[PDB]
RNA sequence: AACGCAGCUAGCUGCGAGAAUUAAUGUGAAUUGCAGGACACAUUGAUCAUCGACACUU
RNA sequence: UCGGGUUCAGAUCCCCGAAUCUUGGAAAGCGUCGCGGUUCCGGCGGCGU
């Protein structure tokens, strides 16, 4: 009779629409009652059944979403809003592979002059 | 060359082929029938409307136009829709009066609600 | 910045039509002004915290 | 887009009826004279305009 989140991760999109409509209808008739003369059960009813609206609600956006992601996991373009987010400043830095990145004349200098461990006695 | 003035040539010009789609998927009609209708309204004069002019009266969001408000009733409780007139309330919540066809009959229509 | 969101809610606070919160993880029997709702607590769960998933009205 | 009714609080917005000298129009409305009913009938008639 609980309406719980990980029970509902497996069960097909179909019906959990199905599911998510009556839970409005049932929504819309303790609205009703509200303003009618209503029975302080019914009226603990609401938020409980609101819940299980955004319990219902954030399944679909969750399983919505990882078939976009899958979908374009190894496309060139990704959907703005799948891309990282993180921070403005930190998108706009260079990619791990261009700050390793080093020219010809480096390349002979650090092979031909490479830094040497040594001790001095004293 | 009939004319001294030049104009600036009409070149080809492309519709957009985004080779991505900028959002991943349609954002969700977040503003549906049941959003449409709140509550229906139980005050002294609205009683009178129900019997004496077939019209049901109902708080609905402040967004929804006469359009929205006909079409979201008529699925909602299966009925049909004759007009539909709307007031923004002093406490800002939209009043829509909704008055049925004649062959519905609000009475027997409102006790399906549980409000009459 | 505005406007909304609580069963009873004006301010403060929190939140964004999934609106004093959804999911997940940790924790492990409460919240509390009243009522109701809860609560095998693993055939797995109240509250709180964390917070990486989702969502985020003008 | 006007006429008549309608609320405790809304009417050129609600309801009815018409639209964008005569039809409208007397059925309405308004005056009076009565009969019912007494939180029910918001029901009836008589004259006159």
């Amino acid at each position: 009779a609980k309406i719980k989140a990980r029970d509902l991760r497996g069960k097909k999109k179909e019906e959990l629409l199905k599911q998510l409509d009556d839970l409005k209808v049932e929504l819309s008739q303790l609205r009703v009652a509200k303003v009618t003369g209503g029975a302080a059960s019914k009226l603990s009813k609401i938020r409980v059944v609101r819940k299980s609206i955004a319990r219902v609600l954030t399944v679909i956006n969750q399983t919505q979403k990882e078939n976009l992601r899958k979908f374009y996991k190894g496309k060139k373009y990704k959907p703005l809003d799948l891309r990282p987010k993180k921070t403005r400043a930190m998108r706009r830095r260079l990619n791990k592979h261009e700050e390793n990145l080093k020219t010809k004349k480096q390349q002979r200098k650090e092979r031909l002059y490479p830094l040497r461990k040594y001790a001095v006695k004293a | 060359r009939t004319s001294p003035t030049f104009r600036r040539p009409k070149t080809l010009r492309l519709r957009r082929q985004p080779k991505y789609p900028r959002k991943s998927a349609p954002r969700r009609n977040k503003l549906d029938h049941y959003a449409i209708i709140k509550f229906p309204l139980t005050t002294e004069s609205a009683m009178k409307k129900i019997e004496d002019n077939n019209t049901l009266v109902f708080i609905v969001d402040v967004k929804a136009n006469k359009h929205q408000i006909k079409q979201a009733v008529k699925k909602l409780y299966d009925i049909d829709v004759a007009k539909v007139n709307t007031l923004i309330r002093p406490d800002g919540e939209k009043k829509a009066y909704v008055r049925l066809a004649p062959d519905y009959d609000a009475l027997d229509v409102a006790n399906k609600i549980g409000i009459i």
